[PDB]
């Protein structure tokens, strides 16, 4: 805990440029705030996934700055309270981290034209809902599931009819303890909800549906001898479900197993396989969870209070998990990578516009390619639906087509799209992972197993309708629903759509960028693990940023500085002092023998390549060596 | 928008089944009929409306003479077909076909002219970016989600049979049999007449179509059921006409669908449907038959009759080697199987390159239908 | 690792028998067939897969036309062979041939081009440190663990005969007879046709191959067994086709293998196998014959038929001096004898210097195959 974040420091930061003071968050967020009052356009702050880093904790400090600047009842202290809620629902214990945010968090701080806080809301774009159904080999699902299991007493468990971890099909890898003792955490979380002002009733309802999602596992569909349709011979589980919701068992049973579909204007049944119905069960699980999460966010934003609304503008703060790499790298890993791709692209574009406008401010006309384009072919590789089709598209095509195997998928994508330079088939010996792509971060390997199954999210409209008719208030209110909705509807597709919404929102505004790194596992300072920092530099795109700016003229020095500082270099070139400081640089660059490609003449500055000043500095240390020698010799003799 | 959606239309005779690709059921399904006012009207401030199309015609039946523009999978009258398509796009879907690629179904072994002329219309009537014309049976096989099977496709138009193994397709093996829902209807109105009920006109021809669509069923043994017709109890059913008259139909009920299995009733030599299925399978290579016997898929409206599957099972099993088990897979929702198949095909990503493009047509002409697609 | 292991592949026509040297049985054994989709497929999201190789082809038989790339020990089509090898290494063994020396088998008296071109492939297709190409018969003799014998080698490719004494080998004495499993198959499908069963296509040609691989047997006297065919009891056997059809084959059963002993049935003058064995032995020096008569080793797939050994014994004994006893040593597991022999040879320490090295090839060219090895 560092002495930083006092009042003097923040006051000290005010109204200044970033270079003017030392690096700090307060600076970049000052940039955002100033750009908003100045530019009257909305701003966005991107934090890239890092633990567990206390990215939120840092962001509390950003809010603290925001409060002190904007004046004129403490800050929203419940923002601290929000963390455990969203943390509990949203995050899971994974190989990289025991707590990691699956869902993206967009925190909107709303500002009037005066520059004061009207209020705030939270928005949660991407979620991995597939994590609830399906999981990595040695990882855990969302925290809330486990903390619910151990945490709830007979008082609540008896209502919810929760069971231990072994009972549920949807829970992979067993209990996977994990504790931590748990139970205490759950207890904390309940209070965290309560202070926020949700009723005990509401909490119980929430926890009941959280059971419900898990319950979707206990239902077993049994394939029938000869017929396709399958069925559910054991009513107990779905009976439990029906208690846990408004559904009549019979209604639900017909609906799930043999749903009716509107072939206008007259309804007709459908035959469903065992596999198809299983996917429907998993879908309603996943969609149920997603809906629940959405409602929590909206109900939460109701728990947040605003003054006079609609006025005027906001500052978004995006907390999302960064580019991930594991050894195995499953499907979710790919989706995450895809999103981090687009975000990275936005950053490149932003940087691009910054540099292009900086050139004009210095009067140098220069044309150079969009930096965003670097990522674009990789993005098209994953996304592009049409002419050559993308990996997601091709996956979807695989999923629907009759007898689809994972192998047919990879073969198909090789055949369809192997000519793509960012796509690489390893071939030959293993190379355990079956195909690979080349991101900004680097080459990542993907294992295709069970991708088709993960992709499937067909949703029965009939069962959905039943939910819309539920007796209980909570779930019915939730299901208060265009695309390809029904059957079709794939997780990849929905995910893509959701990301498109997010990219539109961010794209509307002016972004700003913060990159978080953890030095070590130790949870202690004074230890920086270079390998880990390298890894983080890869996945946050910072390496890409350096390889971007190298392509331009990263080093920018003023005429005055260049002359006063480096004058020692070239006594010959530099005249008797015509001054004006342009002529100085003209002379210096001229005799120093530098390619015109390697610099430009700007209004206040000269723009330089990488390594040009390295050479010039070597000529200053060489020059200084010559002068040290001449001085020392002269004094001696 | 991304992918633009796509449009799908199934026109075997009798019904137009249309909707957006990427959905599990079609939005609009209505009878493919063009009724014309045969009787000269005398009022003022009528219509006039030279003709009516779709279930409009069903509503105002008495006045009109109805003409089915498609017979036996062949379009008799093109302007009529164009009118029906017009009705689908503008009256139901409310789409500009310029904004969507359109998929059409079409029956096997069918005259070239129909495909070619079909495409000619789609490009030079409803300006459209792209289109495709696809075999009915394959589509249903997709809809069933199986890669292999022998799809027995009988609509109102004609009956068809296309064996498929692991995708692929056997041209020589494809069989097309001239029987249909419409021929059953013609037979049925004939058979009623022995009971006294006389249905002479297109209007009431559709009334008997309606009867058949519910009352008729197929015998699990024809002679047994006909024997039990002696003591009439369950085999008679009262039906209510729109006129208010009541009809009572006994054994005449089930012998109607019997025709599929005994076309001698109709007076055609052409073998019954089960024998045609054997004709198809027997044409195929010895190796694959095992799964074709086991994977027979029924599609189309005129497989809807209760008990058809069972009878086909009993007959095929009887004829075939009992060495191998003969499963027949006939889903309910079979009626819509073709259209569903179309939906799934246009949804497929790779398919999005196989379209016949407007551009390609403009350079290469209408004849290119056969060149590109099957 | 020490010794790096080594790889062994037996390609007489029909089967690829491959595995690691230093093991008693090969890992992968599958038919050497390259099936191609003869029928144009109509779906989307098939394959496409231009062709199928190995028992994949057996699985999907009906669609494909199958082409055996090796005939009579000669490779007809090289790309096909390369594909088969590709399949062996990558699909089954999962080895990088760069990491292993590979041994190939090959038949005697065989064209130079095959050996030379074979080596050319192994070096300039699958980059490999070393390789060797070895005579089939010798390998089987090693596998039998005897130093001396006359190895009767008949695969599906061609039949071969190599007398060996105390190691050594007699070039003049080596005999190669154009008969094979494949020729028996062609005969067999011919002989079925007189019963009514007609097998016209490559697919079902393999079905008859399967039949022969079990039902057929060799008569201990042909005429006697054919006489007893009058009263058909045991000589008929029901066989089940994959189609579900049943076949019933009497005398036709055993006269199929009879062909080996009476090539006049096939229409060739070339003497029967037993006479060819005499032809080999008689070419050899008078001194050694005693043990060759006593040490005849049978190898290859098409010696598997029950009763062949006995018939060969009766015929050879009949022809030869009864002064000396004629033992024939025909092990079960003979089918794999070549491959086993290969395993044992690559396992041998001294052999590890006789390899044709990549380096040697690069300097001296492909022609060096004959120079170094037999
Ligand atoms: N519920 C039903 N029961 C029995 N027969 C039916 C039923 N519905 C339709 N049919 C018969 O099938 C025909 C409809 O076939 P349809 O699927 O429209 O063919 P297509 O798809 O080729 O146009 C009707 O004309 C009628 O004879
Ligand atoms: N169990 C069996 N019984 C009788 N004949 C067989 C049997 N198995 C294989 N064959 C015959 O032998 C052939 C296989 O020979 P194979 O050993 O593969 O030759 P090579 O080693 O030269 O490829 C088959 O094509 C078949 O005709
Ligand atoms: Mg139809
Ligand atoms: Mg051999």
């Amino acid at each position: 805990q560092l002495p930083i974040y006092t009042e003097a420091i923040v006051e000290m930061y005010r109204g200044k440029k970033r270079h003017e003071v030392p690096p700090h968050v307060y600076a970049v967020t000052e940039g955002a705030y100033r750009s908003m009052l100045q530019d009257r356009e909305d701003q966005s702050i991107l934090c890239t996934g890092e633990s567990g880093a206390g990215k939120t904790e840092n962001t509390k400090k950003v809010i603290q700055y925001l409060a002190h600047v904007a004046s004129s009842g403490e800050l929203e202290r419940q923002l601290l309270q929000a963390n455990p809620i969203l943390e509990a629902f949203g995050n899971a214990k994974t190989v990289k981290n025991d707590n990691s945010s699956r869902f993206g968090k967009f925190i909107r701080i709303n500002f009037d034209v005066a520059g004061y806080i009207v209020g705030a809301n939270i928005e949660t774009y991407l979620l991995e809902k597939s994590r609830a159904i399906r999981q990595a080999k040695d990882e855990c699902s969302f925290h809330i599931f486990y903390q619910l299991l151990g945490g709830a007493g007979e008082q609540l468990k008896a209502d919810l009819l929760l069971e231990p971890c072994s009972h549920y099909r949807f829970l992979t890898n067993g209990p996977s303890s994990s504790p931590g003792q748990e139970r205490e955490l759950f207890q904390e979380t309940l209070e965290s909800l309560r202070v926020l002002g949700f009723s005990h009733e509401e909490i119980i309802s929430m926890l009941r549906m959280v059971s419900a999602v898990l319950q979707f596992g206990n239902i077993a569909l049994k394939r029938e001898r000869n017929t396709d349709q399958a069925t559910m011979p054991d009513n107990t589980a779905a009976q439990k479900l029906c208690r846990l919701l408004g559904l009549g068992v019979t209604d639900f049973s017909r609906a799930l197993l043999t749903p009716r579909i509107k072939v206008g204007r007259d309804y007709v049944q459908k035959a469903q396989t065992k596999e198809q119905a299983d996917f429907a069960l998993e879908a309603l699980a996943k969609a149920t969870y997603e809906r629940l999460f959405r409602w929590l966010v909206l109900r939460l934003n109701r728990a947040l209070d605003r003054s006079p609304r609609q006025g005027a503008s906001f500052l978004g703060i995006l907390d999302i998990a960064g580019f991930e790499i594991f050894q195995l790298n499953s499907f979710e890993q790919l989706c995450i990578n895809y999103t981090n791709e687009k975000l990275q692209q936005l950053f490149n574009h932003t940087m691009f516009v910054l540099e292009q406008e900086e050139y004009q401010r210095e009067g140098i006309p220069w044309t150079f390619l969009d930096f965003g384009l670097d990522l674009q072919p990789c993005i098209d590789l994953i996304e592009r639906p049409a002419n050559p089709p993308g990996l997601l598209a091709l996956l979807d095509e695989e999923c629907w087509f009759p007898k689809a195997t994972d192998k047919s998928f990879v073969e198909k994508v090789a055949q369809e799209q192997g000519g793509h330079p960012k796509f690489q088939r390893p071939r030959h010996l293993r190379d355990q992972a079956d195909f690979s792509v080349l991101h900004y971060a680097g080459k990542v390997d993907y294992k295709a197993n069970e991708w088709l199954m993960k992709n499937m999210d067909p949703l029965n409209d009939n069962v959905a309708a039943l939910l819309h008719q539920s007796t209980d208030r909570l779930t019915a209110e939730i299901w208060k629903d265009r695309p390809r909705r029904g059957m079709f509807r794939t997780v990849g597709q929905l995910y893509k759509e959701s990301l498109s919404r997010l990219m539109a929102t961010l794209s509307n505004t002016n972004p700003s960028f913060v990159r978080c790194i953890v030095p070590n596992h130790e949870k202690r300072a004074g230890k920086l693990e270079p390998r880990l920092v390298l890894d983080q530099l890869r996945c946050n795109g910072v390496l890409e940023g350096i390889r971007i700016c190298r392509q331009g003229f990263p080093n920018r020095i003023l005429f005055q500085e260049f002359r006063q500082r480096y004058e020692i270099l070239t006594p010959n070139a530099i005249p008797k002092g015509f001054m004006d400081g342009k002529q100085a640089c003209e002379k210096m660059i001229q005799a120093l023998e530098l390619d015109p490609n390697l610099y430009r003449v700007g209004q206040s500055k000269i723009f330089f390549r990488a390594g040009v000043l390295a050479q010039l500095e070597e000529e200053r240390a060489s020059e200084q060596t010559k002068s040290d020698y001449l001085k020392r010799a002269n004094e001696l003799v | 928008e991304e992918e633009i959606a796509a449009l799908v239309i199934d026109n075997g005779s009798g019904m137009c089944k249309a909707g957006f690709a990427g959905d599990d059921a079609p939005r609009a399904v209505f009878p493919s009929i063009v009724g014309r006012p045969r009787h000269q009207g005398v009022m003022v401030g009528m219509g006039q409306k030279d003709s009516y199309v779709g279930d409009e015609a069903q509503s105002k039946r008495g006045i009109l003479t109805l003409k089915y523009p498609i017979e036996h999978g062949i379009v008799t009258n093109w302007d009529d077909m164009e009118k029906i398509w017009h009705h689908t796009f503008y009256n139901e879907l409310r789409v500009a076909p310029e904004e969507h690629p359109v998929l059409l179904t079409e029956a096997p072994l069918n005259p070239k002219a129909n495909r070619e002329k079909m495409t000619q219309i789609m490009f030079e009537t409803f300006n459209t970016p792209a289109m495709y014309v696809a075999i009915q049976a394959v589509l249903s096989l997709y809809a069933s989600g199986r890669t292999t099977g022998i799809v027995m496709d009988s609509g109102d138009g004609v009956t068809h049979t296309v064996p498929i193994y692991e995708g692929y397709a056997l041209p020589h093996a494809i069989l097309r049999l001239d029987l249909a829902g419409r021929d059953l209807t013609d037979y049925l109105m004939k058979i009623l007449t022995e009971r006294g009920y006389s249905f002479t006109t297109t209007a009431e021809r559709e009334i008997v179509r309606d009867i058949k669509e519910k009352l008729c069923y197929v015998a699990l043994d024809f002679e047994q059921e006909m024997a039990t017709a002696a003591s009439s109890s369950s085999l008679e059913k009262s039906y209510e006409l729109p006129d208010g008259q009541v009809i009572t139909i006994g054994n005449e009920r089930f012998r109607c669908p019997e025709a599929l299995f005994q076309p001698s009733f109709l007076g055609m030599e052409s073998c019954g449907i089960h024998e045609t299925t054997f004709n198809s399978i027997m044409k195929c290579d010895v190796d694959i038959r095992k799964d074709l016997y086991a994977n027979t898929v029924l599609s189309g409206g005129t497989t809807m009759y209760p008990g058809i599957a069972d009878r086909m099972q009993k007959e095929i099993t009887a004829l075939a080697p009992s060495t191998m088990k003969i499963k027949i897979i006939a889903p309910p929702e079979r009626k819509y199987s073709v259209w569903i198949g179309g939906s799934i095909l246009a949804s497929l990503s790779t398919f999005q390159q196989m379209w016949i493009s407007k551009q390609e047509y403009d350079e290469s002409g209408p004849s290119i239908v056969h060149r590109k697609c099957f």
